[PDB]
Order: structure tokens, then sequence, then C-alpha cells
């Protein structure tokens, strides 16, 4: 709760001694239009990148989040004995 | 009026070769009974 | 309203978030604490871009890609309690300090 | 315009590539589909010699640069990505777990350090930024049933969405101060007041900036994301989650805040100075090596920002040069904990002990990265550090430098130890592979990739000191596009 | 004796104040993953303090 | 200090903590105090 | 002249000491990789007489052997080697000690695949100290033997090897940190980058600022020397050692902390040795004093004879803080002659434990009785450290009493309570060679002679080991001009660099 009111207080004592530079002109002309021509001239790369990210959004929050039913009981293979779908450092206490 | 030390390092540096080449072959009690065995001061 | 009436609102919804981020026992409760901090730098964000280069909007642009993440950071970061709670049948951050030293 | 982010559209195609085979096949392409990220990741550094000649366009309508330094970092993050696959074609394999999966997500937190390094926009920063700690989240919690993972996957997620939302904060703000003007360079022009409103969007920044390379007060997540991950994942979050890091250190410090300077130089002495003391002190009482690991990597992440509080040609050439062989000394290390953890289980110290007469390419392996780390000659680290000091040394930072080597000798013990629990311990004091080692193979899946992981990393971390004035002038002439 | 013990308690305690010191800040980190939080927040404050003056 | 007392010609006795700290004043001390010599009375 | 000569020496043992995993037949214990490892360190030392006896072109002060090879131009540093006088008696020490110290590492079937890497390794990583003309490759060849001497003394070493071999690495590279720093501090002074040992010698210096390099240098090289409050290392990783590794230790090791005095605090800075060189002197008496009673109070074998390697060190400061030419020239005589002294007697403390496995002095009497050919050596070595004369103990210390009270810098008050206090050591060093002697070979009261003690001889290989140290013990004890011409003209240089600024 210090940390917190420490860093409302810090931001507000920030925001209202910088001098902003706002501009008296009308804003949005149309903003799906003005920001369609954003996403394919100026942000595009942004854009592509958030097909990626959310690809792989998918692939990870499936792989940890689904049923192992498919072999729970599975010992694969062995050099030394590993627990399936676990990594193969056992925890050992010095 | 110096005696030089060239001449008397390199008269007796193939002498030092060939009898560390010779001394190696001949040793004793390093091979047989050597209770200090591998472990070079345990 | 004008856009210092904004900040100050961004700014005292960051830090309630703040005070969830840190305080919360609930592993669920952390993650809506995060969205909360990721809806502050968005009305931080649209409020800079309507009295600020009001005619090509450039922060409404970049408040969509901050919803698109933080959609995407709440559908991994429930993946990862909900694979905590089959392991560990609870929700507790004061039962994950196992990793210790 | 688009020949520019050629690399990355090599490794979105392999991307798919490998995901597809996936699905079609279903881990009977696990025997093909890692050999072909390879020649994605290596077709993807082939294509940047093409580009190293190019006069350094700014493509993207100023969304990205394909400058000198750009076409460094990234190459060390596909490499590590590269070095990583190398090592996780068994790991993973011998978990249970798919190896499609894996890879995915793990070439595309590599496409996203790839697209931190020649960002030059708020957003691109941001996005690319949380595509790689995105998928680090997933990486380090990917073996799911684990009880460390888990517990590591939550650590991982907790600070690092918070730390994004830190860094959204200053890149919000620093859109604010100036009148719009998202990109980088148009920042610079409009802000020069150094203001209060200037210093708070310039901590908020490296606050998220300085997550990724670990800085002290920031570094708490590294010792507990590191010994819960998967291994392999840890070798990619040590090199190139961290190249990524101080890639966006100097695309951002040096282009969005050049008018504040001697304060991001000021609080970035206080993370070299207590990093360099936290890293090295506390990995002395560490039992885990998966654990000692991680604190040398926060205090090797102290190393390299000598050379960049100085500020000169030769400070920033000399952080890009010190990455350059970190690169070959974690992903030779790391190779050999895999390697020692897949032999046997629980791959701590205290228990290579007795090694040296069972598997002595491990040993010889493991040595030459671990002696390196701690910079004894004539090893790669020794030769990296030298040229820290000497940039130190040359603009003031007298304090820097000393305190970089007083930490240069706490650091040898816990490398040591290792050292000393691999090669002076007798026969009689083996305690797992008391004829407990499997009777060393290299032949079952995916082994051989993992005996040319380590084998190009040790010729590569000995001889890349005694060889480094080819890497001496490919560094140093990467710097003369920094302000 | 004084060789043993005097110069060779200095030596002797380099050695012991240094991993003493190891096994204090061994103690910072303890799990629960807010109190990194808080370090992360505080420190955040901590600069912008400092910075400032 | 048990292996420092041999059995030969040592073990005077005076192996005791509170000798060791008033051996070590004045050995100590004659090398400071040669030290400090040296530099105003050799020039 | 065109062959690199130098850069043969120092490369050719570590291009040659990574053949050694691929020399066939480990049929049992290592003899063809304790052959090879010989043979290549004599094919070294013949290629240290070629190229001293045809080119090193003597009474000429400078190095004649000058290859500056350019390594990296982006640090400036090059890679630049030569041998002037106050380091071609030390390459030929160096080649001859370490060519002995694998023929006495002959019984070691513990480990020989890795003992005979790291001596190969040492040989050149000890030849690369005296040679570069540089900064960067000086602190590079310092800590190039760091990781192979922590592993001599950790695998083959006493009881306590690992208190004894990680007390060392702390503690030499926790002080060669003061080369780079102080190698540092000159290359970036004035305008030029330079890293040459020539031009940052012949670079002007102020006076604030030497104090603050030569007190740099001085912890980093009475480290290595132990000046005798930083010592404690040394009586831990020579008292736990074995005598093949021992002698490159005390034999060589303890040479480059004083070779590296004379070079670059008496040459380089020298109105910082003029104001604080009385300090040093000091500290050459009482390493005289205090190293030989706590020699006499030790009962441990080998750890009386470490200690002792401390005392005919303090002759090096004496010799060296003395602005004359026989007390330089005296110094340089006390390294190489203690380094054939300090061989023959740290061998034959191996050679004496490895038959009766004790080292406490307290089980022993009458071993003289049962091997004859070990008291015979012994004493004949004993006899040497005693600054005898008619061995070159004598002629390295007469020099520098001599030189010390004959130099018009000091006032006679000091230099007469010097020359007393130092010469306290004639009469301490026999007080417990003599009793070392006494309480182990004279004497009827022999030991259990069952449980332990079962063996006892004398190797004619080892006689040899002796006998070949012995010769230019004696050689050079005789006729001084045997060594002297070797260094006359380059020694007479550095001490025509301290004199014109001696009052100061």
């Amino acid at each position: 709760a210090v940390v917190s009111l420490g860093v409302f207080a810090l931001l507000t004592k920030m925001i209202l001694q910088t001098p902003w530079q706002l501009s008296s002109v009308p804003p949005t002309p149309d903003s799906i239009t003005t920001i369609g021509q954003h996403f394919f001239s100026d942000f595009l790369l942004p854009f592509e990148l958030a097909s990626v990210l959310l690809l792989m959004a998918l692939i990870g929050a499936v792989v940890l989040a689904r049923r192992e039913l498919v072999l729970e009981p599975e010992p694969i293979l062995g050099e030394e004995v590993v627990p399936p779908l676990e990594l193969p450092e056992r925890p050992r206490e010095p | 009026a110096v005696i030089s030390v060239k001449p008397i390092l390199l008269a007796m540096t193939p002498v030092f070769i060939l009898l560390c080449l010779f001394f190696g072959t001949r040793n004793g009690f390093y091979d047989t009974d050597q209770y200090h065995g591998n472990g070079s001061a345990h | 309203m004008q856009l210092t009436y904004v900040l100050i609102l961004a700014a005292l919804l960051f830090c309630i978030g703040i005070y969830g981020l840190v305080t919360s026992r609930n592993a669920v409760r952390v993650l809506m604490s995060i969205e909360l901090l990721l809806n502050a730098v968005n009305l931080n964000l649209i409020g800079f871009a309507n009295y600020l280069d009001g005619q090509q909007i450039k922060g409404q642009v970049f408040a969509v890609f901050v919803i698109t993440v933080a959609a995407a950071e709440a559908a991994v970061g429930l993946a990862i309690i909900l694979a905590i709670y089959r392991n560990r049948d609870t929700v507790d951050m004061e039962k994950f300090n196992l990793l210790k030293w | 315009n688009a020949g520019t982010i050629l690399p990355e559209t090599i490794l979105i195609v392999t991307l798919l590539v490998v995901l597809l085979a996936d699905l079609i096949q279903g881990r009977q392409a696990d025997r093909w589909t890692p050999y072909f990220a390879i020649v994605g990741l290596g077709g993807a550094i082939a294509t940047m010699i093409p580009l190293w000649t190019q006069p350094a366009t700014i493509s993207f309508f100023g969304s990205f640069i394909s400058d000198h330094l750009s076409l460094f970092f990234r190459g060390l993050i596909a490499l590590s990505a590269l070095g990583t696959i190398l090592m996780s074609i068994r790991y993973v394999e011998q978990t249970g777990s798919s190896l499609g999966e894996f890879m995915t997500i793990l070439l595309t937190a590599t496409v996203g350090g790839m697209f931190i390094a020649g960002a030059q926009e708020l957003v691109f920063i941001f996005v690319a930024l949380e595509t790689l700690s995105i998928a680090s989240y997933l990486l380090t919690g990917y073996t799911k049933r684990d009880s460390r993972s888990n517990e590591a996957a939550l650590k991982y997620l907790l600070i690092g969405a918070a730390s994004s939302a830190i860094f959204l904060y200053g890149s919000s703000l620093l859109y604010g101060l100036s009148g719009g003007h998202t990109q980088l360079p148009a920042i610079a022009q409009a802000l020069s007041s150094e203001s209060l409103g200037l210093v708070v969007a310039l901590v908020f920044v490296i606050a998220g900036i300085s997550f990724k390379i670990s800085a002290v007060p920031f570094h708490q997540w590294t010792p507990d994301v590191y010994e819960g991950a998967p291994t392999p994942v840890v070798a990619f979050l040590s090199v190139g989650s961290k190249a990524a890091g101080f890639a966006l250190a100097i695309r951002f410090l040096t282009l969005a805040f050049p008018s504040v300077t001697d304060q991001w130089q000021l609080i970035f002495t206080v993370l070299a100075i207590l990093s360099m003391i936290l890293g090295n002190v506390v990995a002395l009482a560490q039992t885990s090596m998966k654990r000692m690991l991680a604190y040398s990597s926060i205090g090797q992440a102290g190393f390299v920002m000598i050379g960049f509080v100085v500020g000169t040609e030769a400070g920033y050439a000399s952080m890009l040069f010190y990455l350059l062989v970190y690169l070959f000394m974690n992903l030779g290390a790391f190779t050999c904990v895999i390697l020692f953890s897949l032999r046997t289980g629980t791959d701590q110290i205290s228990e290579y002990a007795g090694l040296y007469q069972k598997d002595p390419l491990l040993t010889l392996g493991l040595s030459l990265c671990l002696l390196s780390l701690g910079g004894i000659p004539p090893l790669a680290g020794f030769f990296g550090k030298i040229y820290l000091f000497w940039a130190g040394w040359q603009a003031g930072a007298y304090g820097l430098v000393l305190l970089g080597l007083l930490t240069s000798v706490i650091s040898i013990y816990y490398y040591i130890r290792v050292v000393k629990m691999m090669v002076v311990k007798e026969p009689q004091e083996m305690s797992e592979a008391v004829r407990n080692y499997p009777e060393v193979s290299w032949s079952s899946f995916g082994l051989r990739p993992l005996q040319v992981g380590l084998v190009m990393t040790v010729i590569a971390t000995s001889l890349a000191g005694i060889l480094a004035n080819p890497l001496f002038n490919l560094v140093n002439t990467a710097v003369w596009d920094v302000p | 004796e004084v060789d043993y013990n005097v110069v060779d308690g200095v030596v002797n305690l380099t050695g012991f104040v240094t991993m003493v010191t190891g096994e204090g800040l061994k103690y910072l980190q303890n799990g629960r993953a807010q109190f990194y939080a808080l370090i992360v927040l505080l420190a955040v404050l901590g600069f912008v303090i400092f910075s400032v003056q | 200090a048990t292996d420092f007392n041999r059995g030969i010609m040592k073990f005077d006795g005076a192996d005791s903590p509170a000798m060791i700290a008033i051996s070590a004043v004045l050995i100590l001390g004659f090398i400071a105090g040669l030290i400090w010599w040296a530099l105003h009375t050799a020039y | 002249s065109t062959f690199p000569w130098l850069t043969t020496i120092i490369l050719f043992p570590i291009v040659a000491a990574l053949a050694i995993p691929f020399i066939p037949d480990p049929t049992g214990k290592g003899r063809p990789i304790r052959w090879y490892a010989l043979a290549v360190g004599l094919i070294d030392f013949a290629l240290i007489v070629y190229a001293f006896t045809n080119f090193y072109d003597l009474n000429t002060p400078g190095m004649q052997l000058w290859e500056s090879y350019d390594w990296i131009p982006e640090i400036g540093l090059r890679w630049s080697v030569g041998a002037d006088g106050l380091s071609m008696p030390l390459i030929l020490l160096t080649g001859f000690i370490t060519t002995l110290a694998i023929l006495a590492a002959w019984p070691v079937t513990l480990k020989p695949r890795l003992f005979y890497f790291l001596m190969l390794a040492m040989y050149g990583g000890q030849i690369a100290v005296f040679a570069v003309q540089d900064m960067l490759v000086f602190f590079l060849a310092w800590e190039l033997e760091l990781i192979p001497v922590y592993l001599l003394l950790a695998i083959w070493g006493g009881h306590k090897r690992q208190y004894a071999a990680t007390k060392f690495i702390l503690y030499t590279a926790g002080s060669s940190l003061f080369i780079l720093v102080a190698g540092l501090a000159m290359a970036f002074y004035g305008d030029t980058v330079s890293f040459d040992m020539q031009t940052l010698a012949a670079k002007d210096y102020a006076l604030g600022f030497q104090l603050l390099v030569y007190a740099g240098f001085l912890v980093a090289y009475g480290v290595k020397l132990p000046i005798v409050p930083l010592h404690t290392w040394l009586p831990d990783a020579h008292g736990e050692a074995t005598a093949p590794v021992h002698m490159l230790l005390a034999g060589i090791l303890l040479k480059m902390g004083g070779y590296a005095l004379i070079r670059m605090n008496v040459d380089m800075l020298p109105a910082a040795h003029a104001k604080f060189a009385p300090v040093l002197v000091i500290l050459g008496v009482v390493n005289i004093i205090y190293a030989a009673l706590t020699s006499y109070a030790q009962r441990n074998l080998k750890r009386k004879i470490a200690y002792s390697s401390i005392s005919h060190i303090g002759f090096v400061l004496i010799g060296i803080a003395s602005f004359t030419n026989l007390g330089m020239s005296g110094a340089v005589l006390q390294m190489v002659s203690h380094g054939l002294i300090g061989a023959s007697l740290f061998f034959l403390v191996g050679a004496t434990y490895d038959r009766t496995h004790t080292l406490i002095l307290e089980e022993m009497g009458g071993v003289g009785q049962k091997m004859k050919k070990i008291f015979a050596m012994f004493t004949a070595c004993s006899l040497a450290s005693l600054a005898l004369p008619g061995m070159s103990g004598f002629v390295a210390e007469l020099m520098v009493f001599i030189g010390f009270a004959t130099s018009d810098a000091y006032s006679l008050p000091f230099r007469v309570i010097v020359v007393f206090l130092a010469a306290v050591g004639v009469i301490l060093t026999p007080i417990y060679l003599l009793s070392m002697l006494r309480e182990i070979f004279y004497g009827p009261e022999n030991k259990e002679l069952v449980e332990h003690e079962a063996l006892v001889d004398a190797e004619p290989r080892e006689v040899f080991i002796i006998a070949c140290l012995l010769v230019p013990i004696i050689g050079i004890g005789l006729y001084p001009k045997l060594l002297t011409q070797i260094y006359d003209a380059t020694t007479g240089q550095v001490i025509a660099r301290a004199r014109e600024v001696l009052p100061t």
C-alpha cells in the first residue's frame, strides 16, 4: 500500500506540471478509415506480427491446458528413469 | 680475458641430452615396491 | 473533462492494479489485477491521441494492439493456472514458494 | 522495400512447415522436422551476408531499420535458437512431449527477438517484446507435469506481464511528451527539455528493458525460472533473451533519450555495480547447476553493462563482442548439463564428482565452457573481458572495472568447484555413476546433434580469443551506426 | 603461531565474510512471487527520486 | 596447534590465545617500527 | 635470424602438449606418454641453447630476438617477444629445471595423460612470461599458469590439497588483477595507447601518478615473490605438493615475481622507486629473519624447506633496491642460484618421503643408515643453501652485502643496521637445515620398520637429477662470470636508469 500510493503520488506530480502541447483541431475524420490506412501503410509489421503472436498463443495455451488422455502411463525409453511429461532432472536435496 | 659461456654451454648440451635418454631407462624401486603407487603424495 | 483528468484517472487505475498485483492471494485475482494495468496504459493512450495528434490518430492504433496482447496474455495466463490446478489442487500464491533460495 | 525482413520471413515459413508436419504426420515427423529448422535458421544467417554489405536501409515506412547493429543482434538470436534445437531434439523428445509443438513456440520467440533488434517505432518494440515474452512463459512451463515448471511458469508471468505493463506506461508517456510521433528518431527532435516527465518516461522503460537482461533489482525471476524450466529453454533465455534485451537497450536509449544521457548512464551504473556483486557472491551457496548458471548470467549481465555506461565507440563495441563470445560459453555449458541430465537424473553439483574416467568428452567440454566464463587465459572469456576493461579504462570508469575484477575472482571460485568435482575426485568418491553411467553410445535419437552441438562450441570457445581479429573487426564495424 | 593465526587469520577471513555474504543474499529470494514484484516496483520508485536531483 | 606441538623440542607451553596477541604486537610492531624508520633515516 | 626463435620456444610445448591424448598404447600405467613428454622437453631446451649460442650476441643492451607480430590492432596489442639480459638467464633456467621436472615425474601412475599435459603447458606458460615485450600478453602469460597449477596441486598433492589449491588460485588471480589495472594505467597516459614495454618505459610520467602504479605493482609482485606480509599462499601450496610439481613452483614460479620487479618497477618507474625503495630493503631484511625462524619452528618436513625458500628470496629485495651495479648483479644471480638449489632440495624431500611415508620428522631417525646415496645427496644440497662458498649460494649473497653498503644513496646509520640485520640470516640458516639433517638421518633410533617404512633404496636415475643440478651450482659458484657476462650490459643500463634520478 506504500508503493502503490507512492507511484500514484509520483505520477500526479508528473501529470500536472508537464506542459502538454494540446492542439485545437477537430479530431476523428471517420476513424475507421484512418485507422485502416495505418494497418497497411505504417503499422503493417506490428499487424503481421500480431498474427504470429496469436497463432503461438493458441499452440501454447492448448498444450498447457489439455488433458493427457493420449498416454498418461508412458515409459517411453530410458538410459536412467524419467517420468512422462516432466523434465528429467529429478528433484533431490543435498 | 673472460672464459665465454657459449662454448661451455654448447659442449654441455649434447651430453645432458644423451644422458637423460639413457638414465630414464635405468631406474629401481619405482616399479616393484612403490606403495605410494598412483597418488603421488597420498 | 480535459486531458489532465484522463491521466490522473489512468494513473489511479494503474495503482489499484499494482495493489492487486502484490497483495492478492488467489492466483486468478492477480491476472485480473494485471488487466487493470493494461487498461491504464490504454486510457493514457487514447487520451494522448484525442488532444495530441488528433488528425492522424497514432494512439488509437496503438490502443488496438494493447488489447490484442493482453487478450493473448490472459489466454496464455490462465492456461498456466489451469496447469497448476491439475497438479497442485489449490490456487494460493502463498503455496507456490517451493523454489525458495 | 520488404527485402530487409527477409531473414525473419524465412523463419516464418519455417515456423509453419515444422508445425504443419506435426498435424499431418504426428510424431513420426520428429525424425526429420528438427533438421528443417536448422536449415531455416542457418538459411536465415546465410542471407544476412548479402545484407551486411547493403547501406543500412530503413524499410517498412520507418518501422524497421536494417542497420549494421540490427544485423548483428539478429545473428545471435537466430544462432541461440540454432544451438537450442541441437540440444532439445532428444531432451523434450524424452519427456514424452510432442516435438513439433515445442519448436513452433521456440521459433516464434526467435522471430520475436529478431524484430526487437531492428525495431524503430514504439508499437513495434512492444509487440515484438510481447511475442518473445509470451512465448517465453509457455516454454518455461512446457513440461506441464513437474510441480517445479508449474511454479516457474507463474513466477515468470506475474513479473513479465507486470514489467510489460511498466514498459507500456513509459512507452505511452513518450508518445505523450512528444506531440504524437511514435517513431524513435521523430521522438528525439521533439523532446529535449529534460523535465520530470522525461525521467519518469525513462525509468519506466528501463524497468522492462532491464528485465530481459536481469539486472539485479529486477533479477528475481531468473534463479527461479532457470531451475524450473526445461533446460534447452534455459539455454535460450540466457543468451537469446539477453541479446534481445541488450539490443533494445541500445536501440532505445541512444535513439529516444539522447537529451537525457547523464541519467541512464547512471541508472545502468547502479544496475552494473550491484549485479556483479549479487550475481557472483550468491552463486557460491548454490547446489544445483541450473541454479548456479542462473546467478552467473545475472553477474555476466553485469560485465556487459561496463561497456554500456561508458559511452564510447570502443564502449558499445566491447559489449557487442562480449555477447558474441558469451554465446559460445552458455551454449557449451548448458549442452553439458543436458548431456549429463539425459544420461543420469538429478544434474546437480556434488553429483558430477567422479567423472573424467567415464565420459571425458563431457568433462573436457564442460570445463572449457566454465573456465572461460571465469575468464582464464587463453579461452574466449579472457579476451572478452580484456576488451571490456580496455573500454572501461579508456574514458573514466576507474571503479567500474575494479569492481568487475574483484568479482571476476569470486567468479573463479564457483566455476572451479564444478571443475574440482569432475577431475580431482578420486574413484572412491563418486556418488552417481558409481558404475552407473549408461556406457555412452552417441547412437540413439538426436544424440549426434548434441555431440556436434558441443564440439562446435568447445572449438568455438577455445579458439575465439586467439582468432579474435576477424570478430573484432566484425563488431567494431557494427558500431558506426550508433549515435 | 603469529604466522598461522594472525596473517593466516586475515586471509581465512576474506574467505569467510564472502561465504557468509552469499548465505545472506541467498535468503533474498524466498519464493512468493509477489515479493519479487515489490522490488521491481520499489526500484522504479527509487530511481525516480535518485535521478531528478 | 596440537600438530605444532609435535613430540620433539617444541611445546614451550605458551600456545594460549592470550600469548598469541601479545606476541603479535611486538613482531608486527618491529616490522612497522623498521619501515617507519626507513623513510626518515635513509633519506 | 629471420626465423622466429622465441615464438617457437613458447608455442612448441603447447602445440605438442595437445598431441598427448592421441599417443597410443595405454596398456596399463603410462609408459609411452612419459617418454614423449620428456623428449619434447629436451628438444626445446636444445632450441634455447641453439638460439642463445648463435643469436644472442651478448654485451649489448636490449633484445636480440625482436619479433613484433600483429595480433589485434583494435586493443593496440601485438605479439612482441624478446630476450634481454634480465630474462635470458631465466629462459635458460626454465628450460633446464622443467626438463628435470619431467624426469623427476617418473613414478606417477595416477593420471599420467593429464599430468604431462599441464606440465608441458606450464613449460610454455613460464618461458612466455620472461620473453614477451607487451602488457596484455604479459598479463595473459602471468595467469596462463593459473589453471595448470591449480590442477597439479589438487590431484597429486598431500593431504589438504584442496585447501591449499583454492587458497592459491584465489590469492594469485586475486592479485593478478593489479597487473591489468597498472598495465592499463601506463598504457593510456599521455596520448598514445602503446602497450609495448619500451614505449611505456620511454614515456615520461608524473610523480604522483607513479606512486599509484608502483603500489599497484607491489601487491601483484609481492604475492608471487613472497614479500613476507603477503606470503600465506606459499607454505600451503608448497607444503602440500609432490616433488616434480614443487620444482616448478619454487624453482621458477617465484622467479617471475622478482623478474617483473626488475623490469617494471625499476626501469619504467624510477622516481617511484627512489621514493619507496627503503621500504623494500626493510621488507627484504624481515623476509630473512621471519622466514628462518618460521622454518625452524615447523616440524612438517616439506613445510620446513617451503618456508626456507622465502628466506633466500630476501636478498633479491636488498639486491634490487640498492642502486648499485653489484647489488643488481647479485639479485639476478640470487634468482638463478636459488632455482638450482631449491630444485635440488625439493626433489629430495619427495625422494625421502616416497620411502618413509611420513614427513612428520618425529617418527624418523636413522634414515641415513638404510639409504646412503639419499643421505649423501641431501647433505650436498642443504650445504648449497647455507650460502656456503664453492657453491652458488654464497656468491649470490656476497654481492648483495657488498653492493648495498657501497652505494652513495642511503645514510650511514641505515646501511649499518641493514647489513647487521641481514647477516643474522647467516647464523639462522644452519640452525634449521642441520637440525633437519640430524633429526632424520643421524641416529640409532629407527622407526617401527614393520607397518610403515618397509622399503629403502636410491634409484640410479634419481642420483642423476641431483648431480645434474649440482654441476651448475658449483660451476657458477667457482667462476660467477660464467653468468655475470650474460647480463652485464643490460643491468648496467637499469642502474643507469636509476642513478640520474637518485637524489629524490
